[PDB]
């Protein structure tokens, strides 16, 4: 039995899932997903 | 030994940035 425990907002996120990042545009209302 | 620490020991409680605001 394997138990996985996660911690949020304690520090800068070091472990992430695989999602391809894109270049960030500025000055236009856009969805932002920074580090989750 | 003793001696009094006037106001020492204050540190930033969390990485989150704030400015020009009082925070409890």
């Amino acid at each position: 039995v394997v138990v996985l425990s996660f911690e949020l907002l304690h520090a800068p996120a070091t472990v992430c899932g695989p999602k391809k990042s894109t270049n960030l545009v500025k000055n236009k209302c856009v969805n932002f997903n920074f580090n989750g | 030994a003793y001696t009094n620490s006037f106001t020492r020991g204050v540190y930033y409680p969390d990485k989150v940035f704030r400015s020009s605001v009082l925070h409890s």
